[PDB]
C-alpha cells in the first residue's frame, strides 16, 4: 500500500491501452425475467469481473474442473469478483474528438498556444467552415480560416497546394505539425525587440507553455482523444426494491445515448451518405460528450422525466456534496451516540453522567472478550443470550470495565477547540447525561433542549491523548487571552455576594472569636448574622521565603461570612484579598491569582468547593422576584407634563413657521432622551439604596436588599437598561426603515404596554431577530476561509537565530491607555538587548521570556518602547522557531515545537465575531507636551501654528509617558507651545473647522500680481465690509482664459523682490486654488503666521480589511521625495509633475482634482507623504514602506473594531496570518530564473542564500515583495489537492495536469486525506522518523 | 450566438426546398439508366 | 431623441426587426411577424388580464 507521493498526468491513449481489458459493444443489460447481465454492454461480468462463484452466464464452466475456462457460448470467464472495482474497461472511438477542459475554461491552453482565438476554432469544429491546416502555397497561411464558399474560390483556383480542413482531424494534423523549439527561442528573442507589457506578458505565457510541454514531456496531440475509459458498475449501480422496482444512476443513460449515437454514426458510415447528417450526428455526439463531462455548462441543461438536470461527473467532486467536503472530511462514525443533556450539580470535574445502556451498546466487544476470558459465556452466542438475560454480572463487569476508560463529549457547533471535551465516565439510573455545569461557557450551551454526542477512545493512544490533553484540568485558560473560562456564572456568584456582605442591621456585632469554626457553630446552630462585621483571629500563610510558607496569625473585624469563607483557603494568601463583597470580576482575579501563584490543583479544588458552598448557601440565602420588588419612582409624572407643555410650545412654533421640521426633529428627540435619562436617575436612586435600616442609631442606609438590584450588582443577570425596560420608559425605537421614532414609550412592563407601543416594538424586534438568524453564515464562511489559508504552518524550530522584528508601544490615544504596554509584551521575547531609563542595564541577552517579574520590574521603569523577535521577522525555511512566538497561553509557558498555530488563530479570531456585529482641542490635566517632525511658526498672536501637517499634539505626563495624543490641523491656532507645562482643562487649540488656513510665515507687502479679474479668478468685493482681495474661484468657475495660469498673489520686499522661504532660496508666493480668498488689498502687508487666505467648506468592514480589499478613493502618497508641480490640464484628470532633488522628474499619474488636494504646485513633500484624502491602499504602503507600518496599522484598526464590543485578543494571532499572506515576492532583475515572476519569497531567499552566495556575487535577481488576497493566496499555492478541495477545483485540475505536477504530502489536508498520521504534534515524532529515514534513504 | 444545432440544421436544411413530381421520376430515370447501363 | 435614434425607416423594417429580436436567426416573412405580434398581446388565447 505504502507510497511516497502522487503525480498527475494526461491519460495517453496507450495508457488506456495499458489499462484495458476489452472494447465494448451493445448496451443492453438483462433478461426481463432472468435479472442477469448481458455481455459487452454495461454490466458485463466478462470484462469487469464475475458476479458469483465460478460460473459462466449459461453455467457451462464451473467447479474448477474448468478453472481457467471462458465459456464459448457466452465468452464468460472464471475468477473471484473483487476486480470489478479496480479494473476499468474502455471504448475505442470511430472519430477523434478533443477534450473540453483544454478548451473552454480561461486561457484556452490550445488556441492560446496557437495564437488562434477560440471562436475561430469553434467555427471550425462546429463544422461550419474550413481553415488552413498548412499554407502549402504560403500565398495562404497556416492558422487561416476559409469560409465554405471562399474555400471554393481557393479550391478551384489551386487544388493541390494547400491543406485546409475542418474538424478535430485537422487540428491533430496541425498540433502534430508544430515545433516547440524554434517558436520558443524566437519568442525569447523577439521579446528583446519590444518587450512591451501586454506583449511581453503574452510572450512569457506561450514560452512557458512551450517549455512546459518540453520538460514535462506531455504532448499536445494527446489533447485529442480516440479512446475513452469506462466506469465499473457498483459506482453506478442498478439495484432493486420489494416491487421488483429498481433504482439507477443519473449517468447510465449518458453512456447509453453515447454508445447508441456511435452505433448510428458507424452505421451511417457503412452507407456513404451526405455529410450533412454525418455532421448532425457527430454534433449530437460531442454534445453528449461534453454534457457528460459537464451537463449544465454549455447548452440548455439536460434532464430526465424529473426535469431536474442530470448530475455530471464533475458535480460529484464538487460543492459540498462533492467528495472532499461531504464524505472525506466529515464522516459518519461507528461507536458513538447522543442524548438530551441535563446537569450534574454534585459531580466533580472529571465526571460525566452516563446512561448505562449507552455504554452497554458501546462497550460490547470488551465484555465479550472478557467472558471468553472468564468463560461463563464460553462461546459468543451464549454471550448474546446471556447479555439478553440481564445478568447482574453484566453490570458488575460493565462497571469493572468502564473504570478508567475515558470518553469524548460533543455539542454542535464545535466552533472553537473547546466545543468538545473529554471526561471520565460515571453511570446513572436514567436516559439523561449529567455534566459539570460550569462549562456551558465554552459550549455557550444551556439546558433548554440542547443536545450532545459522544465518541470513543478505543486505542490506548487515544485514551492517553484524551487523559493528557482534553482532560479538563489541561485546558482552563483560553489560548487566545489569559482569562479563566470557568467563571462562576449566576447563582453561585450571587449567593457568594450575599454571604460576603456587610449589613449593619441583622445582629451579633462586636464580639471576638478564635476562628471560623465556632462561627459555624453559631450559624448552623443559627445564632449570629453571617453578613455582619465582627472581630476574630485568623492564621494565614505566605511563601515569602524561597517557595516556603510564612505562618502568622492576627485579627480582623470581618464579616462572619468572609471569616467562614476563609476556611477553604489553601495556605498562601492574605485576608485583604477576601475583604470585599466580591464582584464576579473579583472571583475571576481570585482564581487567577491562585493559579498564577500556586499551581493548578489548589485552584481546581478551591473552585469545586466554591461551587458546592454556593449551592448550599444560595439554597439557604433566600431568593425570589415579585411585584413589590418592582417599584417605579414618584417624580416621573410631572416631568412628562413638562415635556408635554414644551412640545406643545414647539408645536406652536412649527405652526407659526419659524422653526423647521428636521431642526424640530433633533430638538424633540434630544429632549425625550433627556427625559429618559432623568427617569433613569429617578429609578436608580429610588431602588439601589431605597432601603433604610437602622442599627443602634436613628437612621442610616446601605446597599439594598432587593432581589432585583443584587442580581444587577453581582453581574449574574440583569443590567440597568434592562431594569429600565421593566420599570422605566426604555428609550426610543427605530422602525425597519432605519429611521428613529419621534414619540418614545411612556409606560412599562409593570403597568402594561399600549396596543401601538407593542405593535411598534415588533419592528426592531424582528429586525434584530433576522439578524440573529443571519449574521452567522458570514462567520462560518470567513472562518473556513481563514483556516484554508493557514493550516500548513507549524513550528519548525526552537531558535531560528534570527534578527530583530517590530517595536512595541501602547495604544493609549484618544483617551487613556487601551492596551498597557505591560500587557502588550506579555510572554513575548525581545528583539535585542534592552535597558532601563536608568541606562545601560541590560536584562535580555537579545531574548528572554518576559514574565510578570519583568513586566512589573519595568512598569517601575518609565521605558515605553521595546522590540521583539517578531512572528514575521523569523526566518526559518518552512515555519519558525518557538522564540519568535513566545508563550503558550492556555498552558502558560513557551511552546515546545510541533503544534498547529493557524487553527487556534482562526478559532481565536472568528469564534467571537458571531455575537459582535450586535473647532478646538482641550487639555484635561497637567503634563509635558510633545510635537515632533514639526515645522510651525510663532503666529501673530504669539503662539505656535502648524506648517507641517504631520504634527499632532500630545499630553505627556510629568514623567514622560504620554497621557494623550491628538491630531491638529495645518495652521490651526494654538494657545500654547511645545515642551511647556499647562493646567488641565484648557483649550490650547482653536481653528474654524471649515477653514484650511493659508498662513504666511514670511512677513511682507502683498500685491495683486499674476492674477486679473475674471481671468484666473473672480473679483468679489464684499458687500459686507469693503475690504477684499482678488477672489479665487474653483476649478470650474473661473473663466478658462486664466484657468491655464496658476494664480498667485505674490509676497515681496520693499523692492518688489520675492521674499524667499527664509533660510532657503525657494521663493515664497502661493499658487491659489479655489476658496483661498484673501482679506487684504494691494500694497498691504502680511506677517509671519498670517493667513493671506482662508479656505472654508461593522463586521464586513473587517471582511474588506483582511481580504486586502482596496478602496475606491485613495488618499494617495508621495512616490518620491523632492519638489513637485502639476501636470496636463484635465483630459479627464489632471496630472502631477514630479521633480526629485537629484533623481528623475517625469513620473506623473492621473489626478481627480474634484477630490481635494493637500500639497500645492510649488510645495515639497518627502516620499510616503499623503497628497489626497479619503482612505488609502495598504498595497501602496508595502510597496513604499516596509512591514511594520502596515502591520501595526491594521492590527490597531481591527483591534479597535472588536474592542468596541469589548473583546480582548492578543496580537500574534494577527501577526502570523500576515506572513501567510506573504508567501511570494516578485522579482526585479534576472539571471537566476525569469525576470519578474511572482516566485516564493522563501525559495527566493534560498537561491540568494546560494547563488548570490559564493556561487557568485550575483547572477541572480533582486525582488519586491508581493501581497495576495487570502482567497487567492490560498489558491495561489504549491499544493493543488488542498486547492482542489474548497474552490474552483476544475481549473486547478487542468493546471496541474498540463505540467506533470506531483504533490509531496506535507500539509495537514494532504496527509489527512490519505489516512496517514499528522506530520506534527503526536505523529510529529513518527513523521520525523520518516524524514530522517528518507534522509537515510 | 446560437448554441442549439436544432437551429443549425433547420437552417441548413432550409437551404434545400421540396423538389417533386418529375424529379421523382427524373432521379428515377437517371438511376434506372445507370442500372441498365451497368 | 429616440426617433432620431430609431433607424427603422418603414413600418416593415419595424415589423421585421421586432420579429428578429423575437426570432433571431429565423428568416422573416410577413405573416410570421404579423401573426406573431398579434398573438403576443392581441390574441384572446395566449393573453388575459382577469
Ligand atoms: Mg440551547
Ligand atoms: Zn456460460
Ligand atoms: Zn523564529
Amino acid at each position: 500500500e505504502e507510497f511516497d507521493a502522487i503525480k498527475i498526468a494526461l491519460a495517453s491513449p496507450d495508457m488506456i491501452r495499458s489499462w484495458s481489458f476489452g472494447e465494448v459493444k451493445k448496451p443492453e443489460t438483462i433478461n426481463y425475467r432472468t435479472f442477469k447481465p448481458e455481455r459487452d454492454g454495461l454490466f458485463c461480468a466478462r470484462i469487469f469481473g464475475p458476479v458469483k462463484d465460478y460460473e459462466c452466464l449459461c453455467g457451462k464452466y464451473k467447479r474448477l474442473k474448468h478453472r481457467g475456462v471462458i465459456c464459448e457460448k457466452c465468452g464468460v470467464e472464471v475468477t473471484q469478483t473483487k476486480v470489478r472495482r479496480e479494473r476499468m474497461g474502455h471504448i475505442e472511438l470511430a472519430s477523434p474528438t478533443a477534450h473540453i477542459w483544454f478548451l473552454k475554461s480561461l486561457p484556452s491552453r490550445i488556441g492560446l498556444l496557437l495564437d488562434m482565438p477560440l471562436r475561430d476554432i469553434e467555427r471550425v469544429l462546429y463544422f461550419e467552415s474550413y481553415v488552413v491546416i498548412e499554407g502549402g502555397m504560403t500565398n495562404l497561411e497556416r492558422q487561416q480560416i476559409l469560409t465554405e464558399e471562399q474555400y471554393l474560390d481557393a479550391l478551384e483556383e489551386f487544388g493541390d497546394e494547400f491543406d485546409a480542413k475542418m474538424g478535430a482531424e485537422a487540428i491533430q494534423a496541425l498540433l502534430k505539425s508544430m515545433d516547440l523549439e524554434q517558436e520558443c527561442e524566437q519568442l525569447r528573442e523577439e521579446l528583446n525587440e519590444t518587450n512591451s507589457e501586454t506583449k511581453r506578458k503574452k510572450l512569457t505565457k506561450r514560452i512557458k507553455l512551450l517549455e512546459a510541454f518540453v520538460q514535462s514531456g506531455n504532448k499536445p496531440e494527446w489533447m485529442i482523444l480516440t479512446v475513452l475509459p469506462v466506469l465499473p458498475p457498483d459506482l453506478r449501480p442498478l439495484v432493486p426494491l420489494d416491487g421488483g422496482r429498481f433504482a439507477t444512476s443519473d449517468l447510465n443513460d449518458l453512456y447509453r445515448r453515447v454508445i447508441n449515437r456511435n452505433n448510428r454514426l458507424k452505421r451511417l458510415l457503412d452507407l456513404a451518405a451526405p455529410d450533412i447528417i454525418v455532421r448532425n450526428e457527430k454534433r449530437m455526439l460531442q454534445e453528449a460528450v461534453d454534457a457528460l463531462l459537464d451537463n449544465g455548462r454549455r447548452g440548455r441543461a439536460i434532464t430526465g422525466s424529473n426535469k431536474r438536470p442530470l448530475k455530471s461527473l464533475a458535480d460529484m467532486i464538487k460543492g459540498k456534496q462533492g467528495r472532499f467536503r461531504q464524505n472525506l472530511l466529515g464522516k459518519r462514525v461507528d461507536y458513538s451516540g447522543r442524548s438530551v443533556i441535563t446537569v450534574g450539580p454534585y459531580l466533580r470535574l472529571h465526571q460525566c453522567g452516563l446512561p448505562k445502556k449507552m455504554a452497554l451498546e458501546l462497550f460490547k466487544p470488551f465484555i465479550y472478550g472478557k467472558l471468553e476470558l472468564r468463560g461463563l459465556a464460553t462461546t459468543i452466542k451464549a454471550a448474546k443470550k446471556m447479555v439478553e438475560r440481564e445478568e447482574a454480572v453484566v453490570w458488575d463487569i460493565l462497571d469493572e470495565v468502564i473504570r478508567e476508560h475515558p470518553v469524548l463529549l460533543n455539542r454542535a457547533p464545535t466552533l472553537h477547540r473547546l466545543g468538545i471535551q473529554a471526561f471520565e465516565p460515571v453511570l446513572i439510573e436514567g436516559k439523561a447525561i449529567q455534566l459539570h455545569p460550569l462549562v456551558c461557557a465554552a459550549y455557550n450551551a444551556d439546558f433548554d433542549g440542547d443536545q450532545m454526542a459522544v465518541h470513543v477512545p478505543l486505542t490506548l493512544e487515544a485514551q492517553l491523548e484524551a487523559r493528557a490533553l482534553m482532560m479538563s484540568t489541561n485546558n482552563i485558560l483560553s489560548p487566545a487571552n489569559g482569562e479563566p473560562i470557568i467563571v462562576p456564572s449566576q447563582d453561585v456568584v450571587l449567593g457568594l455576594y450575599y454571604m460576603t456582605r456587610d449589613c449593619v442591621n441583622a445582629k451579633g456585632e462586636g464580639m471576638v472569636l478564635t476562628g471560623p469554626k465556632e462561627a459555624e457553630r453559631l450559624y448552623r446552630s443559627g445564632l449570629a448574622s453571617l453578613h455582619a462585621r465582627v472581630k476574630v483571629r485568623i492564621t494565614e500563610y505566605e511563601k515569602d521565603a524561597n517557595g516556603e510558607l510564612v505562618a502568622k496569625t492576627s485579627l480582623k473585624d470581618t464579616t462572619v461570612g468572609r471569616a467562614i469563607l476563609w476556611m477553604i483557603v489553601p495556605k498562601g494568601l492574605p485576608y485583604s484579598i477576601v475583604n470585599q463583597a466580591l464582584g464576579k470580576k473579583a472571583i475571576s482575579k481570585m482564581l487567577n491569582t491562585c493559579y498564577r501563584i500556586l499551581g493548578l490543583k489548589p485552584t481546581v479544588i478551591f473552585a469545586d468547593q466554591i461551587m458546592y458552598t454556593g449551592f448550599a448557601y444560595a439554597a439557604r440565602s433566600g431568593a425570589s422576584v415579585g411585584i413589590d420588588d418592582m417599584v417605579i419612582p414618584e417624580k416621573k409624572h410631572e416631568i412628562i407634563s413638562e415635556a408635554e407643555a414644551e412640545v406643545a410650545e414647539i408645536q406652536e412654533q412649527f405652526q407659526s413657521g419659524l422653526v423647521t421640521a428636521g431642526e424640530r426633529y433633533n430638538k424633540v428627540i434630544d429632549i425625550w432622551a433627556a427625559a429618559n435619562d432623568r427617569v433613569s436617575k429617578a429609578m436608580m436612586d429610588n431602588l439601589q439604596t431605597e432601603t433604610v435600616i437602622n442599627r443602634d442609631g436613628q437612621e442610616e442606609k446601605q446597599v439594598s436588599f432587593n432581589s432585583i438590584y443584587m442580581m444587577a450588582d453581582s453581574g449574574a443577570r440583569g443590567s440597568a437598561a434592562q431594569i429600565r425596560q421593566l420599570a422605566g420608559m426604555r428609550g426610543l425605537m427605530a422602525k425597519p426603515d432605519g429611521s428613529i421614532i419621534e414619540t418614545p414609550i411612556t409606560a412599562n412592563f409593570r403597568e402594561g404596554l399600549n396596543v401601538l407601543q407593542y405593535f411598534i416594538s415588533t419592528h426592531g424586534a424582528r429586525k434584530g431577530l433576522a439578524d440573529t438568524a443571519l449574521k452567522t453564515a458570514n462567520s462560518g464562511y470567513l472562518t473556513r476561509r481563514l483556516v484554508d489559508v493557514a493550516q500548513d504552518l507549524v513550528v519548525t524550530e526552537d531558535d531560528c537565530g534570527t534578527h530583530e522584528g517590530i517595536m512595541m508601544t501602547p495604544v493609549i490615544e484618544g483617551g487613556d491607555v487601551k492596551e498597557p504596554l505591560r500587557d502588550r509584551v506579555l510572554g513575548r521575547v525581545t528583539a535585542e538587548d534592552v535597558l532601563k531609563p536608568g541606562t545601560a542595564d541590560i536584562l535580555v541577552p537579545r531574548n528572554t521570556l518576559l514574565h510578570e517579574q519583568w513586566c512589573d520590574l519595568l512598569e517601575e521603569n518609565s521605558v515605553d518602547a521595546v522590540k521583539v523577535r517578531s512572528v514575521v521577522s523569523c526566518d526559518t525555511d518552512f515555519g519558525v522557531c518557538a522564540h519568535c512566538y513566545g508563550r503558550d497561553l492556555a498552558r502558560g509557558h513557551i511552546i515546545n515545537k510541533g503544534e498547529a498555530i493557524g487553527v487556534i488563530a482562526a478559532q481565536s479570531i472568528g469564534e467571537p465575531g458571531t455575537q459582535l456585529t450586535m473647532s478646538s482641542i482641550q487639555v484635561k490635566n497637567k503634563g509635558s507636551i510633545k510635537l515632533s517632525n514639526v515645522k510651525s511658526v510663532v503666529n501673530s498672536s504669539g503662539k505656535l501654528v502648524i506648517t507641517s501637517r504631520n504634527t499632532e499634539l500630545k499630553l505627556i505626563d510629568e514623567f514622560g509617558r504620554t497621557k494623550e495624543s491628538y491630531k491638529v490641523p495645518y495652521g490651526a491656532v494654538l494657545a500654547k507651545g511645545d515642551g511647556e507645562q499647562v493646567a488641565g482643562g484648557e483649550t490650547v487649540a482653536n481653528w474654524d473647522p471649515h477653514t484650511m488656513p493659508v498662513i504666511t510665515e514670511v512677513s511682507g507687502f502683498v500685491r495683486f500680481t499674476d492674477m486679473i479679474d475674471g481671468q484666473t479668478i473672480t473679483r468679489q468685493t464684499d458687500e459686507l465690509t469693503g475690504l477684499s482681495s482678488l477672489v479665487v474661484l474653483d476649478s470650474a468657475e473661473r473663466t478658462a482664459g486664466g484657468k491655464d495660469l496658476r494664480p498667485a498673489l505674490k509676497i515681496v520686499d520693499a523692492q518688489g523682490n520675492d521674499v524667499l522661504i527664509p533660510g532657503t532660496d525657494m521663493p515664497a508666493q502661493y499658487f491659489l486654488p479655489g476658496k483661498a480668498i484673501v482679506q487684504l488689498e494691494d500694497g498691504v502687508q502680511i506677517s509671519s503666521g498670517d493667513t493671506l487666505a482662508r479656505i472654508p467648506q461593522g463586521l464586513p468592514r473587517v471582511a474588506d480589511l483582511f481580504e486586502a480589499r482596496r478602496p475606491k478613493e485613495p488618499a494617495i502618497l508621495a512616490e518620491i521625495s523632492g519638489i513637485v508641480s502639476f501636470g496636463k490640464e484635465t483630459k479627464g484628470k489632471r496630472r502631477l509633475v514630479i521633480t526629485p532633488v537629484d533623481g528623475s522628474d517625469p513620473y506623473e499619474e492621473m489626478i481627480p482634482k474634484w477630490r481635494q488636494l493637500n500639497v500645492f504646485e510649488g510645495e515639497r513633500v518627502e516620499r510616503g507623504d499623503v497628497i489626497s484624502d479619503g482612505p488609502e491602499a495598504p498595497h501602496d504602503i508595502l510597496r513604499l514602506r516596509g512591514v511594520h507600518a502596515v502591520t501595526r496599522y491594521i492590527v490597531n484598526e481591527v483591534q479597535d473594531v472588536y474592542r468596541l464590543q469589548g473583546v480582548k485578543i492578543n496580537d500574534k494571532h494577527i501577526e502570523v496570518i500576515v506572513r501567510q499572506m506573504l508567501r511570494k515576492a516578485t522579482i526585479v532583475n534576472a539571471g537566476s530564473s525569469d525576470f519578474l515572476e511572482g516566485e516564493q519569497v522563501e525559495y527566493s531567499r534560498v537561491k540568494i542564500a546560494n547563488r548570490e552566495l559564493e556561487a557568485n556575487g550575483k547572477v541572480g535577481a533582486t525582488y519586491s515583495r508581493d501581497l495576495l488576497g487570502i482567497t487567492k493566496a490560498s489558491l495561489a499555492t504549491e499544493s493543488f489537492i488542498s486547492a482542489a478541495s474548497f474552490q474552483e477545483t476544475t481549473r486547478v485540475l487542468t493546471e496541474a495536469a498540463v505540467a506533470g505536477k506531483r504533490d509531496e504530502l506535507r500539509g495537514l489536508k494532504e496527509n489527512v486525506i490519505v489516512g496517514r498520521l499528522i506530520p506534527a504534534g503526536t505523529g510529529y515524532a513518527y513523521h520525523q522518523d520518516r524524514m530522517r529515514r528518507r534522509a537515510a534513504g | 450566438r446560437t448554441t442549439d444545432p436544432v437551429r443549425m440544421y433547420m437552417r441548413e436544411m432550409g437551404t434545400v426546398e421540396l423538389l417533386t413530381r418529375e424529379g421523382e421520376i427524373d432521379i428515377a430515370k437517371r438511376i434506372e439508366d445507370g442500372i441498365n447501363q451497368v | 431623441e429616440t426617433l432620431r435614434v430609431d433607424p427603422t425607416n418603414d413600418r416593415l423594417s419595424a415589423l421585421v426587426e421586432i420579429y428578429r429580436m423575437m426570432r433571431p436567426g429565423e428568416p422573416p416573412t410577413r405573416e410570421a411577424a404579423e401573426s406573431l405580434f398579434e398573438n403576443l398581446f392581441f390574441s384572446e388565447d395566449r393573453y388575459d388580464l382577469s
